[PDB]
């Protein structure tokens, strides 16, 4: 179950990375 | 502008990242502590 909470946790964080650049392009397009 | 907002961005789910990876090992190490 932990292994299984890590690994969740781990394409949390990936997925936010790549929301967070997501998100950096479309601030730059706003510009 | 856009490039300080991306490196924001990037330490906020960098610390997500770090935190959630932190408190996985605890558990962890608790397991094996019982």
């Amino acid at each position: 179950h932990l292994n299984e909470k890590k690994r969740k946790i781990y394409e949390a964080k990936d997925m936010f990375d790549i929301g967070s650049e997501s998100s950096t392009l479309l601030l730059h397009d706003a510009s | 502008a856009l490039l300080n907002i991306e490196t924001e961005f990037t330490f906020l789910r960098n610390r997500l990242y770090g935190k959630k990876l932190l408190k996985l090992n605890e558990h962890e190490e608790m397991i094996q502590n019982e």
